[PDB]
């Protein structure tokens, strides 16, 4: 046998409240885009910004 | 060297192919979509000496002569063509089939193969493919603005966009069936190609003369038994402990012989 | 998608699947591992001629 | 004395110079930032005898010839070099690589050496130093009231002093990077040092260019994989099983020819 590959299961989660004004949740598609010290181009679904 | 060895040669060949079988069964036992081996056996030469029926007097014949036989070999590996039970694993783009047909797609060197497996995905160019991304016929091509991909149980494949109350048709999956599923050649990946002991392919719509139903976000999981497997490979094993044996005793019998 | 401010996006990792997934999983490679075993003690006797 | 006997002393050579790196791979379990090994053969001469493609007749040629091979011979030991596992020991001088660098260190030969290893101790001198008492280029002196100290992704090594608002940086811990990884000599300890097959040791910050970056309080775990390896100590044993009967065989001819 041969692993083919492994997926990620892209749907949404739960939505849980916090009670801080700088978390974001993402219902259906979108993903929060992000740059690291070196200038590369990430992207992110967990809201939690500081 | 002499006919016992020979004979009890085959015998162990015949059981390592049997444990072979066993062994890439079991290996497979998650793969989606895969359909399990079986070794079948036949007789070998058998050695006439005096002739069964022969004429010994001119009024008596001779009943069931002195037919000595060779070993054993297999005829061949044959694919148990059932239905796997189907697994719920809610995703919109993994589809099960319930009949006997299969899903087309086109090698990269321009011939088409036959899978079973459901677990699809879409490409860079938003194109329907196989998880090894060989892409499926008669081409399905999914927009970049998709919101939800709906493919009901006649394999019509719809995509609703945003803020649009209807759906939008992009294409029409259909099953290819063959007179006999056991004759197509497995190329590995979970493909198969066409060979003709399985006749012709013959495209149908699923629900119509033959061709099997689609249910979206169900997966086609193996047929392979594990507690079977686990039986059979007591009954091979011993079998191939026992025919080692007989090795072993043609082995003793010569060795008196040629100290004599 | 639409952005919902004060809420955070928690994972979908349900945990009934996982521990069944788990022991299916445990009982398959305990399969392959016995057919692993018989394969040797079939070369074991061939040895032991 | 014979050829066979001289093939399969050569199979057991090779068998147990398996074993070694099994056992080699297995003593390093809990070693921090160990590369497992794994050995490669090559089959050895050939006795030519008729040569293959030798014209025997006028216009015929001898197809496959005759090749009698002499036994097997290890070619190479390499290592994995693989991210292994992460584990948090929540130290703050432990440092771990998520990349593909070495840190390099300082001999008391004068030479440089390169390791992955990162659990970090300082003098008495105030320095940063391995385990070993290697003291760790390009250098980093850590001041005696230190209260904390901060080792950046990248590298920047600061010490938060006691009435000091802002933490002062006390040096930069940078990674080398070889364009041959495997070409490195292993002089233990956890260091590797650099050949003529390993490149040139190009100095690079974690960031830039290809080096990884460095975790604070992780360590880095050996890549080994255990149950591989029982599965190959299987497989080496009975191989070894194998080529000794052979030798056994070898022996028994032997012995049945010189009564005659």
């Amino acid at each position: 046998v041969k692993v083919a590959g492994i997926t990620q299961d892209f749907t949404d989660g739960t939505t849980t409240n916090t009670g801080r004004g700088l978390d974001v949740a993402i219902s259906q598609n979108g993903f929060f885009r992000l740059v690291d010290s070196n200038g590369s181009v990430f992207y992110s679904r967990n809201g939690q910004f500081k | 060297m002499i006919s016992s060895l020979w004979i009890a040669k085959t015998g162990l060949d015949a059981q390592q192919t049997n444990m072979d079988v066993i062994a890439n069964n079991l290996a497979n036992v998650s793969t989606n979509g895969f359909k399990r081996q079986r070794a079948v056996f036949e007789d070998l030469l058998y050695q006439t000496i005096r002739q069964p029926g022969a004429q010994s007097s001119e009024q008596t014949t001779l009943p069931s002569g002195l037919q000595i036989g060779t070993g054993v070999r297999p005829v061949a590996t044959e694919r148990l063509h059932s239905q796997g039970n189907l697994s719920q694993t809610n995703n919109s783009k993994d589809v099960a089939i319930k009949g006997q047909g299969f899903f087309q797609v086109m090698l990269p060197d321009g011939t088409s193969a036959y899978t079973r497996d459901g677990s699809f995905q879409v490409d860079q160019n938003g194109q329907l493919v196989t998880a090894g991304g060989f892409q499926v016929q008669p081409a399905i091509t999914i927009p970049a603005n998709a919101l939800s991909i709906t493919i009901g149980r006649d394999g019509v494949v719809s995509v609703t966009q945003q803020g649009q109350a209807a759906p939008v048709q992009v294409g029409q999956l259909n099953l290819t069936t063959f007179m006999n599923d056991t004759g197509l050649e497995s190329i590995g990946e979970n493909l198969y190609i066409e060979t003709q002991s399985s006749g012709a392919p013959n495209e149908s719509t699923p629900g119509l003369n033959g061709a099997g139903l689609l249910y979206q976000g169900y997966v086609e999981t193996s047929n392979v038994n594990v507690a079977e497997e686990l039986v059979n490979m007591i009954q091979v094993q011993r079998a191939y402990e026992i025919n080692s044996k007989a090795v072993s005793t043609t082995d003793q019998m010569l060795q008196k012989l040629t100290q004599l | 998608g639409k952005l919902t401010n004060g809420a955070l996006e928690a994972s979908n990792v349900d945990l009934s699947k996982e521990l069944v997934n788990m022991i299916v999983a445990q009982r398959n490679y305990q399969s392959n591992a016995q057919t692993i075993k018989t394969q040797d003690q079939i070369l074991n006797t061939l040895v032991n001629l």
